[PDB]
């Protein structure tokens, strides 16, 4: 629904070893947001969790594949959550979604929980 | 109606290999977790392995990890259990299992490993 | 009120129940601090239904129930209203109108063992689905064929329980997780479990 609105930006094409920074701006019922997740999906594959942040305390979770390379962070003033993606590799190529939840937190991420979803931003990493 | 049919068992020497198959009907194998159990007469049923397409995709019992590999062919709607380095303690009836609104388990296939 | 609620006895219990024999502890006449649990570093799941998790300390209930058990990580999502699967259907069932929270954490370093831990069990076979908050600890032989079993495990006569065989080198979805379900009960009696102040 439209209670929480998420707009992503920052995706694009980069060579292996480069970096990107995804942004996700939240509006609407923002005080209800308990949890922010970054998912990614390549066509035909699972929409998998990449990273997550608990809004009450800023605690973060990361998938094993991106630990040490990705960082998720929140600017409360701008109500914007960020995914800094360093040392990118072709395996990171996917459509990346920002998602917001109000029911608490759950790691690993599962898309079948009730989420508010951004529109998705493509990341394409070339060898 | 859901059905599972195990094939591939037989008599093998220790150190040998066997490829078991589980032919599924009534549901897509890629849409459900599917599992292998095994049981020898007078012994407790033992969980062997699992495969699915979300979260952790495969898993194995401690004593078969590194020797067995579970896989899936969507087009043939079949799950396979490749068993290498077989030992006499692997002798058992092997059963394929799925939960689709209720529990389904096949008739099984006999595996016997001589020393 | 007066004394804080004994949540430590639930979350820090050394032994946890098998899911088929899930444990329930009633909590009443105490001050409940849910925020200190929610804000901690302790849990990988803290998901609520019918209440906002960040305002739990603002609420008052007649009783609280704390159910606890161990399941696989990728089974934690069956501990929710409206779910199906062998856990939700044969082991522990939440009602559609559940009001409460489900809390879980990875317990691989406690409940898995080199060689496999066989102590934790789940029900694999049952004639029908559990009612919400029902418990079934029977070990009657399950008659899968036309021939009666007369209490003997054997051909088409299944022992209904199954060991998880938790072992530490599988991925987290097949590792053991400890689960605490907090049910918030509001009757037509005064509340005895409120947040602080």
């Amino acid at each position: 629904s439209s209670q929480v609105q998420l707009v992503e930006s920052g995706g694009g094409s980069v060579q292996a070893g480069g970096s990107l920074r995804l942004s996700c701006a939240a509006s609407g019922s923002i005080s209800s947001i308990t949890y922010l997740g970054w998912f990614r999906q390549a066509p035909g594959k699972e929409r998998e969790g990449v990273a997550a942040l608990i809004t009450v305390n800023g605690h973060t979770y990361y998938a094993d594949s991106v630990k040490g390379r990705f960082t998720v962070s929140l600017d409360n003033a701008k109500n914007t959550v960020y995914l800094q993606m360093n040392s990118l590799k072709p395996e990171d190529t996917a459509l990346y979604y920002c998602a917001a939840a109000a029911w608490g937190y759950a790691w690993p991420l599962h898309q079948d929980d009730y989420w508010y979803w951004g529109q998705g931003t493509q990341v394409t990493v070339s060898a | 109606q859901v059905q599972l049919v195990e094939s591939g068992g037989g008599l093998v020497q220790a150190g040998g290999s066997l490829r078991l198959s589980c032919a599924a009907s009534g549901f897509p194998v890629q849409a459900r977790e599917m599992e292998w159990y095994r049981q020898a007469p007078g012994k407790e049923r033992e969980w062997v392995a699992a495969i699915k397409s979300t979260g952790t995709y495969t898993a194995y019992a401690y004593s078969v990890k590194g020797r067995f590999t579970i896989s899936r062919d969507n087009a043939k709607n079949t799950v396979y259990l490749q068993m290498n380095s077989l030992k006499p303690e692997d002798t058992a009836v092997y059963y394929c299992y799925v939960y689709v609104g209720s529990s389904y388990i096949g008739q099984g296939t006999q595996v016997t490993v001589s020393a | 009120i007066t004394n804080l609620c004994p949540f430590g006895e639930v979350f820090n219990a050394t032994r946890f129940a098998s899911v088929y024999a899930w444990n329930r502890k009633r909590i009443s006449n105490c001050v409940a601090d849910y925020s200190v649990l929610y804000n901690s570093a302790s849990f990988s799941t803290f998901k609520c239904y019918g209440v906002s998790p960040t305002k739990l300390n603002d609420l008052c209930f007649t009783n609280v129930y704390a159910d606890s058990f161990v399941i696989r990580g990728d089974e934690v999502r069956q501990i929710a209203p409206g779910q199906t699967g062998k856990i939700a259907d044969y082991n522990y069932k939440l009602p559609d109108d559940f009001t409460g929270c489900v809390i879980a954490w990875n317990s691989n370093n406690l409940d898995s063992k080199v060689g496999g831990n066989y102590n934790y069990l789940y029900r694999l076979f049952r004639k029908s689905n559990l009612k919400p908050f029902e418990r079934d600890i029977s070990t009657e032989i399950y008659q899968a064929g036309s021939t009666p079993c007369n209490g003997v495990e054997g051909f088409n006569c299944y022992f209904p329980l199954q060991s998880y065989g938790f072992q530490p080198t599988n991925g987290v979805g097949y590792q053991p997780y400890r689960v605490v379900v907090l049910s918030f009960e509001l009757l037509h009696a005064p509340a005895t479990v409120c947040g602080p102040k």
